[PDB]
């Protein structure tokens, strides 16, 4: 219900202090956000808390304001058909999925938030007065570059809800700050009367659908199944990114079948697998196990398709759906691999991937200390796996782990086992690692 | 009509980093020269990306000042205008009326 | 997802703290006489908010040496004896402290001088400075093959030079009134060591 | 305060050498081609150079030019105004006074 | 009297276009590369040129 402040004015001079309260109506627990309505003038400690300390900086007048809301639990739909992507920027985590908005973690919170100034446009008058709209926008995926985020395949609504799919749009943002996200996403800034004032291009290519992103070396690389765009950042000036074309032909298969490896990309290019320097590319393949991906991939589910970059081994290796399993599966039975230090592809199994990546371990791994079993027992609860050194393929000794269909967490490169899986009874079943 | 103030915001941050070819003459290996070549084009990509940028803005800083341009010399001729008619104006026709009534109420 | 919000509002007023950008003054510097009670005149820049507090270097030159401030202005005193003092006017509790200099200077004529005494390394050099009632300040010294002294520009301030080693006086001001002071020229060297005195060889 | 003559010394001297490619097709020997190269870069970045140099020149006569256009229009508004007190003054006082003045002393 | 007019055409038609070095590290043989790096050069005497003019 109804909320309070403390105080409802107040004078002060530069350089003191003060504090002011939020209490709610009912004896509630509830979350607080603080604003003020000019930047600049404060100093602030904690925006979330119901009881704010601020700092005079600057001579005049201004709005102090606290909103008090009853949040409650809501269920994502983020469908295993639809994963979330997970880009990085200034160390907030990003989510991004379809039928959501993309959302991001600050470093300075413990919760999500929907990406602040995301679905900002703003609309000049005649005689020029301004004013700002949040319209629905939603996105397919999120990354970063040039510390800047962006945003592809966008579903762009406007005023009268009809909303458009712009297969070809591509939008970015601000510059960073100190340990927060991008701010704005407006086209329109600069009509209000910080660098770097977002855009859109609204590309000239095949089909769109416009299926990923990836940097390299200051130079954007962006990606639809047939044909590919070069962005070339500006410093600032008219036009803030430049993007020019490279491939006519080139084109990558699925959402995350792009990496950078040494100092170009490797891609799985709807024919192919490349790797490209920009300016040149060149077929890994050819000749040698072309015939035999197109094949096991395009048996059951290619846009499952997945590449990582298991760079302490120095092998790149592309994931997929196995030959015979369910036709929508989308848990990589399979990986081809190849070690670009040689040159050289061979091909193993996986533990049912949804997805993979580099971490840190668990605790018991992580080069404990006789004086943490003080609650365990030689006689193994359950626990068994642990050698006194398990070999090394890192030296902050980290860990390639794989979020697995069968329930779980996996490690993918460790000690000799195979975990298959069996419909007929439903379990799981262990057995030795076979080579041929 | 005030010539509104500089756009300070148009190429003075873009350092127009003078491109200075690197030593390429001690390089004997053909892939460590090949390298060195590519990023002394890379540098002249990055200047010319750069003198582009502060065309653009030097442009658009012209077309403000072009603007700013009518405005002055327009307004001086309006002054013009106001200097003429008013001062011509007051001065003869106030000597005239002052002189003729006062003298004439006078001599008869 | 918020389910309901509700928000409140405040207004704040931020005045500007000036005086934390520095105070100025009519009445810079004051010179006077053994006991005039002169006023003495002072603003914070823009004319903004704060309040002063008017302080005093060595309270014991005046009666009452500083009488406490009006508003922004405020009245000296003075008591016999002489030299230079400063009158610090320092913002509420904050750190602007602006100074005014005054000199009592001794009579309705007389002069005072900065150093009593000074010590001075043969070749080295220094400067004494008088304070007088009239600009023309004659400088002269007792063994001028020793001890040089030779006026500025303005004859208030003279510049010392140490020709040789000894103890020696200096007088200034023929304006109706002389003054002191005491000069001792020191050697260069005052010992010296040596790494051994037990050698054998 | 005069518009500052052209500065017929920022750019307009400095031969902005048109950067043509020499032939390096024919040089099969690679430590003549590296120097056939580096002398091509540093063609490009000799023109570069003198390109960022007549671009900051550009910028200077820019900034010149601006700093002529501001302060003389405000030279404008301010004589305008001197114009406004003292001609409208003119007019009104003028005319009211002598006439008023007149009936004067001389009515009755 | 007048300060006459935009020239409306003082290098607003001239399309500068955005230098950018292609790929030269895979030139294995010294005559393509050769000619990959002239190449090169053209387009910046192309980009010098229309920079020059404008």
């Amino acid at each position: 219900s109804s909320v309070t402040l403390d105080i409802v004015s107040a004078s002060l001079d530069v350089g003191e202090e003060i504090v002011i309260t939020a209490t709610a109506s009912p004896e509630g627990e509830y979350s607080y956000q603080w604003s003020v309505d000019k930047t600049g003038y404060v100093s602030t400690t904690s925006v979330t808390g119901k009881s704010i300390k601020l700092v005079a900086l600057r001579k005049g007048e201004i709005n102090v304001t606290c909103t008090v809301s009853q949040m409650t639990q809501k269920d994502y739909d983020a469908f295993d058909d639809y994963p979330w992507y997970h880009a990085v920027i200034s160390n907030c985590a990003v989510a991004t999925t379809h039928y959501e908005t993309p959302q991001v973690k600050e470093f300075e919170s413990e919760y999500f938030v929907d990406l602040p100034g995301w679905g900002e446009q703003t609309v000049v008058d005649n005689d020029g007065n301004p004013s700002v709209k949040k319209f629905n926008w939603k996105c397919e995926r999120v990354r970063s570059f040039n510390n800047r985020l962006f945003a592809l395949n966008m579903r762009e609504a406007n005023a009268s809800g009809v909303t458009t799919n712009y297969p070809l749009r591509l939008r970015w943002s601000n510059f960073a700050n100190e340990n927060k996200a991008p701010t704005l996403w407006d086209d329109f800034a600069y009509d209000r009367v910080e660098n770097g004032y977002a855009g859109y291009i609204d590309l000239a290519d095949s089909n769109g659908s416009l299926i990923d992103i990836l940097p390299l070396k200051d130079y954007l690389f962006v990606y639809t199944e047939f044909e590919t765009y070069i962005g070339s950042p500006t410093n600032n000036t008219y036009q803030p990114l430049m993007f020019k074309k490279l491939f006519n032909d080139s084109g990558i298969l699925a959402p995350e079948c792009v990496v950078e490896v040494e100092g170009s990309h490797f891609v799985v290019t709807q024919n192919d697998v490349i790797l490209h320097n920009g300016a040149t590319k060149k077929s890994i393949a050819s000749n040698r196990v072309k015939n035999m991906l197109i094949n096991e991939v395009c048996l059951v589910n290619p846009l499952a398709t997945r590449v990582h970059l298991h760079q302490d081994k120095k092998e790149v290796w592309v994931l997929y759906v196995g030959p015979g399993e369910p036709k929508e599966s989308f848990a990589c039975t399979k990986a081809a691999v190849w070690n670009y230090e040689f040159d050289t592809w061979s091909f193993r199994t996986i533990p049912y991937a949804q997805c993979i990546g580099l971490v840190d371990p668990p605790v018991l791994e992580r080069g404990p200390i006789w004086s943490d079993f003080q609650e365990i027992t030689w006689d193994d609860p359950s626990i068994k796996e642990l050698v006194w050194r398990k070999d090394a393929t890192n030296f902050r000794q980290r860990v390639t782990i794989v979020g697995s269909f069968l329930k779980g967490f996996y490690q993918v490169d460790v000690g000799a086992l195979d975990y298959f899986y069996d419909r007929l009874n439903d379990v799981v079943i262990e057995k030795p690692l076979e080579m041929r | 009509m005030g010539a509104g103030g500089f756009r300070k915001n148009t190429g003075r941050n873009n350092t127009t980093l003078p491109y200075n070819v690197g030593f390429l003459n001690n390089v004997q290996d053909t892939e460590t020269y090949n390298v060195a070549v590519y990023d002394e084009l890379q540098k002249v990509s990055t200047a010319t990306n750069q003198m582009f940028q502060a065309i653009d803005e030097i442009h658009e800083e012209i077309d403000v000042r072009i603007k700013a341009l009518n405005a002055m010399n327009l307004q001086f001729d309006e002054l013009e205008n106001r200097i003429t008619t008013e001062i011509e104006t007051a001065i003869a026709d106030i000597q005239t009326q002052m002189g003729n009534l006062s003298t004439e109420d006078i001599w008869d | 997802v918020a389910t309901v919000t509700k928000k409140a509002s405040a207004s704040i007023k931020i005045y500007p703290v000036v005086s934390q950008i520095v105070p100025k003054e009519s009445t810079i510097s004051m010179n006077f006489n053994q006991t005039k009670n002169l006023e003495v005149s002072l603003l914070p820049a823009d004319a903004n908010n704060t309040n002063l507090i008017w302080e005093v270097s060595n309270s014991s030159y005046g009666s009452i040496t500083v009488d406490p401030s009006d508003s922004k202005l405020a009245t000296l005193t003075s008591f016999e004896k002489e030299g230079n003092l400063v009158v610090t006017i320092s913002t509420a509790n904050e750190s602007v402290v602006a100074q005014i200099a005054v000199n009592i200077i001794d009579g309705d004529s007389g002069i005072f001088l900065s150093q009593d005494t000074v010590t001075i390394r043969k070749g080295g050099t220094t400067t004494l400075t008088a304070v007088t009632g009239k600009t023309p300040v004659t400088w002269s010294s007792n063994n001028a093959s020793i001890v040089s002294v030779t006026p500025n520009a303005n004859s208030l301030t003279a510049v010392i030079t140490a020709n040789g080693e000894g103890n020696v006086t200096i007088t200034a001001d023929n304006g109706t009134k002389t003054a002191s002071c005491e000069i001792v020229s020191i050697p260069q060297i005052d010992s010296i060591s040596l790494s051994q005195s037990d050698v054998t060889v």
